[PDB]
């Protein structure tokens, strides 16, 4: 609030909510462009493999927190609750030593490929949201922050293909 | 042509067919076709990194239910649609439907059994048809653009009109629409007939084909049924008319992946 | 002993496992007790003629759910159950919980993982075991004898009573019951302990062990999960009181025979 | 006080005193007396060999 | 063990206390508990099958 968009999921002390975040995978979105996946896939008419989401902690050594995570396809909606996220493609992130932590969502498609983005409605054809929320709080003794910010990284794994070439969609930014 | 028989329902013109836990028999068979000439390979769908939920028994087997009844009433090419897989969709369609909207892709093929029995006193000839891409609907919708029911099964029979241009929808005229069918040529379909002269029975199996291999059945249905009659039902005053169309379906081999949580609506 | 390591949870105590298509991590592993010293071999019940519905992947992953909140206030041996089947039963428990109540007859094992992180500044001690036959309950009956709700997941924790004479039930008194529990060995069924300052997890698999190959759901549960702690929860003044309890699990192998229509009741 | 047996030995920040606990090995204790072994070792007359008293810090 | 009195035969006591207190920096605590557990070794002997001593709990 600001329209501020920063790099951090950020997360504590306890219950979520809907969950700290939630980002649709729609290689358009917000998120992902600006990102070069994301800037790169747009200078290409299609796209196919999987993803993959990196997630790095960024909270004091003296901490501990554990996080659920989930690609959810299309079918049914956006899930509005953990337990309903759960029967999706996830991995429970346990925070420790081990800074980061990979994820990729895969390609759930009908379709060998699937169109790079280009929004003139949202037609079928696209597909994802991925979500996470803590599954027991991020917890710290005393002496240490409340408060604690993770930072976001989008990349195409080792199953990523983008073809046709064409060229996007004139800005002149800010 | 086919063994010696009959006012009984005689030999190689008894077939039965077993599966999961649902067991099939027919004394007065003529075939059954299977439409294209190949089935369908449990081959997963080569779209998805997901290594889905195979060879389930408990949904490989026999779903039955009613369709309509048939009486001297109707007159020709006038039909009946039973859109796979949104009618073996829920409640009605056991583990299948189940697993069936847990999942967001399917992919299966169809093998088909229309049921309709009566006695030596009685003419008529009903055609029975697998058809993919085709109509359902059930309407004209309200009051805005586009177009009625497609998941409903039409409770009642529809009308053979005087002309495909079909169907078209909103409030005009002039010429026809992609939803065309030449009831005149409604015979390139795998079908059978079903002449209660010769049959009491119709099966049907037919493979997968889309548009892509698995498709998402909340927005598609692939193959639609027509158990639309082309020679009415005379009878003599005697004689059993009430003539009980029944049908009973089994997904063969489906396969299924990208699982997620039990999608909601149907009016 | 295991290997180098701490203030951080580090390597031979990382550990991964992947079921299905939900995958697992913990950092500050102890083990994984396979309890009693095998697992469960998709063994066909023997029981029946039934050629049930076997290795579905989709219910054979992780279902993830809260148990409660542990907090400073609770004495030791208070407790917490949780049985299995009954509480992957439905909504909550994917495909699983579907194909089992459209199926009589069920034959799985266990493979358990509860979580409770918290500091270093911390400290306290959980014990988590899981045990077949045991008790559940939830209650006293009203007004007629016999004895209030297993298949509740016991929604807060239960007062360890000095003395069992294991919850008896119609008023009375003098002596004890079969529900005997010494909380006092409660520590001869596999288990494993959660200790704050060595454990941040507990992973437990348990093998199929009823009286008969095959039991039926609706009237047994062959397996409650007790989350009940042994060591309470200090906390010094500054630090995450809050502590959160969740426990994840899955169905290992589950063989399911004798298939019909959608169990109906719950309150 | 209370007679509230519970399971620890519990300690802290300095001396005792003549410490911790005390209990004796007489396989008929007060402690060991709902033990396991101790409970099984009941339902017999006569033992031997060595015990062994594990401690888990909390 | 039963205990018509303590006659010749029985034997032992186990002690412990702290050969260095129980230290801890600031923000955490003072006082600890520690968790008991007996059992018998790989040497342990129970023989003579009987009976005890009749009870009802509590």
């Amino acid at each position: 609030t600001n329209n501020k968009r920063y790099p951090y999921f950020s997360a504590t002390n306890s219950v979520p909510a809907t969950s700290m975040v939630d980002y649709q995978v729609a290689l358009s979105c917000s998120c992902m462009a600006n990102s070069m996946l994301a800037a790169v896939a747009r200078n290409f008419n299609q796209y196919r493999g999987s993803l993959n989401f990196l997630f790095v902690f960024t909270g004091a050594a003296m901490v501990k927190g554990k996080f659920l995570i989930a690609y959810t396809p299309p079918g049914a909606g956006k899930p509005t609750t953990r337990d309903q996220a759960m029967q999706s493609t996830y991995a429970i992130w346990d925070l420790g030593l081990n800074s980061s932590f990979n994820f990729t969502a895969p390609f759930i498609s009908p379709t060998h490929y699937r169109q790079t983005s280009y929004t003139s409605p949202t037609i079928t054809s696209v597909d994802g949201w991925v979500t996470v929320w803590q599954l027991t709080p991020l917890t710290y003794p005393s002496g240490t922050p409340t408060n604690s910010d993770i930072l976001t990284l989008v990349s195409a794994g080792d199953d990523f293909t983008l073809r046709m070439p064409i060229s996007p969609t004139k800005w002149v930014p800010q | 042509d086919q063994n010696t028989e009959e006012m009984e329902n005689l030999s190689d013109r008894v077939a039965s067919d077993k599966a999961g836990n649902s067991a099939t028999n027919t004394q007065s068979t003529v075939g059954r076709l299977c439409g294209y000439g190949k089935s369908h390979h449990g081959e997963h769908p080569a779209s998805c990194a997901d290594t889905a939920t195979d060879k389930v028994l408990a949904a490989e087997r026999y779903y039955t239910i009613d369709l309509a009844s048939w009486t001297t009433s109707q007159e020709a090419f006038s039909h009946i649609r039973i859109p796979l897989p949104h009618v073996l969709a829920g409640e009605d369609g056991g583990v299948f439907g189940a697993t069936l909207r847990r999942h967001y892709l399917c992919k299966t093929g169809w093998r088909v059994q229309v049921q309709c029995n009566a006695s030596q006193f009685h003419a008529g000839s009903l055609l029975v048809f697998m058809a993919p891409e085709f109509y359902t609907g059930k309407g004209t919708k309200t009051g805005t653009m586009e177009p009625s029911d497609p998941f409903t099964m039409d409770t009642e029979w529809r009308s053979p009109q005087g002309a495909p241009t079909g169907y078209r929808y909103d409030s005009r005229t002039g010429f026809f629409a992609t939803n065309h069918q030449n009831q005149w040529q409604w015979t390139v379909y795998p079908h059978q007939i079903l002449n209660l002269r010769t049959n009491t029975t119709v099966d049907l199996e037919v493979p997968y084909v889309n548009v892509a291999p698995s498709s998402s059945w909340t927005q598609h249905a692939n193959w639609t049924l027509v158990v639309a009659v082309l020679s009415p039902l005379q009878y003599a005053t005697g004689s059993s008319p009430d003539v009980q169309i029944t049908a009973s379906l089994q997904p063969v081999n489906p396969v299924f992946n990208g699982l997620r949580h039990e999608t909601v609506i149907a009016q």
